[PDB]
């Protein structure tokens, strides 16, 4: 029983699993580490480069770099290393026996899809592989075929509306405001408290701090007044070396750059304004449904209170007669993969696979013919 | 929309509205009215509007029937539709002015000729009575049904009794000229503004266009009453009859006769957009206001 | 091509003296004129439909002469006294003729119960009225018509003898008056009930005309009799509405009139009729297990010169080049001792 | 809101073969079908109007099955032989059935001079044909129709005996054939003759049924006799006038007028 493989890639996270399963088998960060210190211990285990979950264990002696930034790959060799580690070390399955399903950002340059297809057929001898949109699969995971979806990952944020299973290409909006930039901003605003983080491992530590002790304020000025006038909004984080820091005021300051990019100084508008503009670009007749179905996707939208603030900010710009509701599934981190696990399981999808033999007469552009 | 959508049984009327949109009937303009009389210009409006209105209600059977009006400005003249053009496309400038004997005085805007045989009966009626200025001959599907029946018209409705005396002409159909004309002339003596042909159809005469239209509409309505009444019982089951003179006695600067309904139908025709240009006694539906 | 005409221009005109209930009555009685126009039963006004305004003061809403049923608006209608004199005139420039109102007045002096009168001149109704037999109970609609009275009409209702004869022969409890060789008259406590009866009479008249045309003789029609069973039409209009409580109780013609009047409101006829039963369209609800419920229900001054800064640093650097010796500032306490 | 359908669209295809003046005369049939939809006579698909193309080799034009009268175009017609087998199918992707053509084929096998055949199933003509009296001379249009022969109809013409019965029933000179309980059939040398005859026949049938329902007795109506009654184109002016409105309205008909008109 040959089953398809679903591999979801994003800048900072790679997931993989068999089609038709509830859970992905492998989840690990998309990191590549190379040793930085002088290695002098003859006879014990050293390697040229560490990748995946093993590299995150040895952050002290490694320089950690990401192959993908902003949804665009920078070094393809590191991407090959991650794919090889996923196919061999994590799942222990042959890549040339089972078909593989791949996802990417909607708006992207020409060369990315062609290079990805060329590498996936030539290196691993994949009999069939298909490319799909991430946000469309997230909407399929929610199980409604219509509505506007917001997927904000660690690489890039994008809102696409899908009506009757079609994503309108003109109404797609993309904003380069992700969680890694929020991590950098949190590091910059933690500088003024007296704690200094400069290395890449300290960036991962700051990211863990952001994941554990951040939340979204309903009213920004009132929360500033409360945090200035009282010490109730203070939590203590415990560093891996035993030191204790107090996060204090900054907890609602780092995620607020999502709504106001003037803190980062970005020219573009907020994420809620981006969603509102994407709704404005569509036809009037469907706008009701676009205001009726909106789901949140991505790990960046796991900040507490994101749904209430999003609903309030959309309702502020919306007409008074419109009804605004926001859907937030609890498993919004892994929705995209779940959608892939739906899409490969259908009986009409076996003809949707790209043929290995057809690529021989077509070439690397074949995906633009079929997808 | 060039063409209006058609009902399952009303396509021809929809095309009549479409042709009213496409071609206005007030073809005469300021520059195009050169060397033309004023009274004839006023009368062509009424005649063309009557041809346009006749096709809407269904009293039009191809080019076999004609509606004639008389203008007594010169010694001897009449107006008639040209032969070969249906009722829904008649304009004011396309009408043809001809003689009593059928001689074409002026060709008009159109090129097609005039049928003498259709105008023979109209000429007979016009030569019989000098006071008659309008003759309307129509063939409704119920009118030939009542006309071919033995007893004829009956006083069953107030519309029938509003007609008063009615003349009957037997359909011999030999149509040889002068003696047919004189049988028409003295089969319809003084008054008797409504004449019934036994098989050809119905015809009404009037001193004006509005009065003739009112008389022919009363005749059509009375015919529609009479058909449904006599269909159920046709004899000793006595349908209730009224004395003509006695019910007429009890029926019993003012508005002229026949102008009210005619002006209301002009209000329809202007509401649709036929652009009739008919002179209005009261051009405004409501009052002055601002 | 613009046959839409606003039926309620009372607020726009603002040039009339309306009574306590004219705002509802005028629209209510213009709606039935529009419905008579749409069904095509009558197009040219012969004073078909009349309304009674109030019982304390007998004023009656009638249509102006020379106005077609398509052109009827609520403000264009006029109100008159029972004698026939004009009390208040509508916003229509036409000569006033109240000749046909008198027969309607012959109804109003007899029965205080009736409030609206509709007269019909349709070919089928006139065929049935002129027929020797009346409306034969051969159809379900004729059974729903009910009892009725026949009277000979001769064109005048102005002398007292004809009026008292009509009021005597009409009877205390009769809803339909058939004028021989002239047509039918429907009486109504409410406009909806009278329109209901008008519709049922028209349907039954057409049915009778077709039936007696089809078969020669009455005995071939095997007619049933209303009298033998004597039903009270109980059990009609069983209702299971969700917004209101389920009751059988309804008037004779409300439910049919509400749908027609909402039809009229949908296109753009700005009617002022109040609906007893409000209607809402809403999107349908889901109970698939897939659906997830929603979570909720200066530093720098404004005016300055960079050239000032450049000239200042040039002034300082010039003193650097000259190397002029100058002591620092001295305190005022040390200035005292010198 | 889809707009009105053009009547002549054979220039768009330019793939079917054409013989002699077929480019004109095909359109004529389409006009006739459109005329039916203007009169409410028939709006459902049936074998109403068939036309012989040429006197030789027995080619005929029929309407496709399942196509309503409003949507018939010039290029959608179907060309068949006398046996009903399809010779040149039209540009209409519908299944073909020629079981209703057989009666018209029998009539065509009877008379070589007859070119156009019109069949209608309207209530007036069906009531007149079901009536044993037939068409009565109680109207002017009934006298304008002429003389007709009455034939009992079983419903199918596949039997040889019924065919030869049809030829000996039709006679040498006849233009109108009344089928009992089925209706009337108008025969014409051209489409104008058949249209004129069937229009006058329906007008006469409506007058007759109205008057006979009104009176209730055949002797209550007056009866006309034939003694009083008993370039050179009988019915081209009326069809040309209807053609003139069709061209002025927007229908793109290809009929050439006899005179330069305006
Ligand atoms: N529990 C959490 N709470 C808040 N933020 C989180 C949480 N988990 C992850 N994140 C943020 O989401 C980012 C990961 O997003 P991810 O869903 O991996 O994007 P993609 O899969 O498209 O690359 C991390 O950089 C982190 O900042």
């Amino acid at each position: 029983d040959i089953a398809a493989l679903v591999v979801d890639n994003g800048s900072g996270m790679c997931k993989a699993g068999f089609a038709g399963d509830d859970a992905p088998r492998a989840v690990f960060p998309s990191i590549v580490g190379r040793p930085r210190h002088q290695g002098v211990m003859v006879g014990m285990g050293q390697k040229d480069s560490y990748v995946g979950d093993e590299a995150q264990s040895k952050r002290g002696i490694l320089t950690l770099k990401y192959p993908i930034e902003h949804g665009i790959v920078t070094n393809w060799d590191d991407m090959e290393k991650i794919w090889h580690h996923t196919f061999y070390n994590e799942l222990r399955v042959a890549p040339e026996e089972h078909p593989v399903l791949l996802t990417e950002a909607p708006l992207n340059p020409k060369a990315n899809r062609e290079k990805m297809t060329q590498i996936m057929f030539e290196t691993f001898n994949t009999p069939a592989m298909y490319v799909a949109i991430q946000a469309v699969l997230s909407l399929y995971a929610s199980g409604r075929t219509t509505g506007i979806v917001m997927d904000s990952g660690d690489g890039v944020t994008h809102t696409v509306p899908i009506y009757e299973g079609y994503a309108l290409p003109h109404a797609i909006l993309r904003l380069d405001l992700a969680g890694r930039d929020l991590t950098d901003y949190l590091m910059k605003i933690l500088t003024e408290r007296g704690y200094s983080f400069t290395t890449t491992a300290e960036r991962e530590i700051v990211r863990d701090i952001k994941e554990k002790l951040c939340y979204v304020a309903l009213d920004f000025e009132q929360e500033m007044a409360t945090a200035a006038s009282s010490s109730s909004l203070e939590k203590s984080y415990e560093l891996p070396d035993g030191q204790v820091i107090t996060i204090g005021n900054e907890r609602f300051r780092c995620p607020e750059a999502l709504f106001q990019p003037s803190f980062l100084g970005m020219e573009s508008c907020g994420i809620h304004e981006t969603t509102f503009n994407s709704i404005m670009k569509c036809d009037v007749d469907i706008r009701k449904d676009l205001y009726a179905n909106t789901v949140l996707s991505g790990g960046t939208t796991m900040y507490p209170g994101i749904a209430d603030r999003m609903q309030k900010e959309i309702t502020a710009l919306a007409p008074s007669t419109m009804k605004i509701k926001i859907i937030a599934p609890p498993e919004r981190k892994y929705s995209v993969w779940i959608g892939g696990s739906i899409l490969a399981s259908l009986s009409t999808f076996q003809q949707m696979w790209i043929s290995k033999q057809e690529y021989d007469e077509s070439g690397p552009s074949i995906v633009h013919r079929k997808c | 929309p060039n063409v209006y959508p058609a009902a399952p049984q009303g396509g021809m009327a929809a095309l009549n509205m479409s042709l009213g949109m496409v071609t206005p009937v007030n073809d005469l303009r300021g520059s195009d009215s050169i060397a033309y009389d004023k009274g004839e210009k006023l009368l062509r409006c009424k005649l063309a509007a009557l041809y346009r209105l006749a096709d809407l209600f269904g009293w039009s059977h191809l080019i076999y029937n004609h509606i004639t009006t008389r203008v007594s400005s010169e010694q001897e003249h009449f107006l008639i539709v040209p032969f070969g053009l249906l009722y829904s496309e008649v304009t004011a400038s396309s009408l043809v002015k001809i003689n009593l004997q059928g001689d074409v005085v002026d060709r008009g805007s159109t090129n097609l000729g005039v049928n003498q045989a259709g105008f023979t009966l109209h000429s007979a009626v016009y030569a019989a009575r000098p006071d008659v200025k309008c003759v309307v001959h129509i063939h409704t599907p119920a009118g030939a049904a009542v006309s071919a029946m033995k007893c004829g018209l009956l006083p069953i409705s107030p519309e029938a009794l509003s007609l008063g005396e009615v003349a009957y002409h037997d359909y011999h159909g030999i149509l040889v000229d002068e003696e047919e004309k004189v049988l028409i002339q003295k089969n319809l003596g003084p008054k008797s503004k409504v004449l019934i042909l036994r098989n050809h159809g119905l015809v009404s005469v009037g001193e004006s266009v509005e009065e003739a239209f009112y008389y022919i509409h009363n005749l059509v309505v009375a015919c529609e009453i009479q058909v449904r009444t006599l269909a159920s019982a046709g004899g000793p089951d006595n349908l209730v009859l009224l004395d003509p003179g006695k019910y007429k006695a009890k029926s019993r600067p003012a508005w002229q006769i026949g102008e009210q309904e005619f002006e209301a139908l002009m209000r329809m025709l202007d509401n649709l957009g036929y652009r009739t240009g008919y002179p209005y006694r009261y051009p405004a539906l409501r009052e002055k206001s601002k | 091509f613009s046959m839409m005409t606003p039926i309620n221009d009372l607020h726009t005109a603002d040039s009339l003296n309306l009574a306590k209930g004219e705002r509802l009555m005028r629209c209510k009685i213009s709606s039935v004129y529009r419905l008579l126009d749409l069904y095509g039963w009558a197009q040219l006004s012969d004073t078909y439909v009349t309304l009674r305004v109030s019982k304390e003061q007998d004023h009656f809403l009638i249509s102006p002469k020379g106005v077609s049923c398509s052109e009827v608006t609520a403000s264009s209608l006029i109100k008159v006294n029972i004698l026939g004199e004009v009390v208040e005139k509508g916003s229509s420039c036409f000569p006033v003729d109240t000749t046909g109102f008198c027969l309607h007045s012959a109804i109003y002096a007899a029965r205080p119960d009736v409030r609206c009168i509709i007269h019909l001149h349709t070919p089928a109704t006139a065929a049935v009225s002129a027929m020797k037999w009346g409306l034969l109970p051969v159809s379900h609609n004729a059974l729903l018509v009910g009892d009725m009275a026949y009277f000979d009409f001769n064109g005048e209702m102005e002398q007292e003898a004809d009026r008292i004869n009509l009021q005597k022969c009409l009877g205390p409890t009769c809803k339909i008056l058939v004028l021989r060789n002239h047509g039918v008259v429907a009486l109504g406590d409410t406009v909806e009930e009278a329109f209901y009866k008008v519709f049922h009479l028209q349907a039954a008249c057409e049915i009778q005309v077709s039936a007696l045309s089809s078969a020669g003789g009455v005995e071939n029609l095997i007619l049933l009799e209303q009298e033998k069973h004597r039903p009270h039409e109980v059990g009609s209009v069983q209702w299971a509405g969700s917004t209101f409580g389920p009751m059988q109780k309804s008037r004779l013609g409300e439910h049919e009139f509400e749908a027609l009047m909402r039809m009229l409101d949908n296109l753009g006829y700005r009617t002022g009729y109040p609906y007893r039963y409000p209607l809402v369209q809403e999107k349908t609800k889901h109970k698939s297990e897939v659906e997830i419920p929603a979570t909720v229900t200066q530093f720098v001054p404004l005016y300055t010169d960079p050239q000032e800064v450049l000239d200042m640093r040039n002034k300082i650097r010039e003193q650097n080049r000259q190397d002029v010796k100058s002591a620092g500032p001295q305190s005022q306490l040390l200035a005292s001792v010198i």
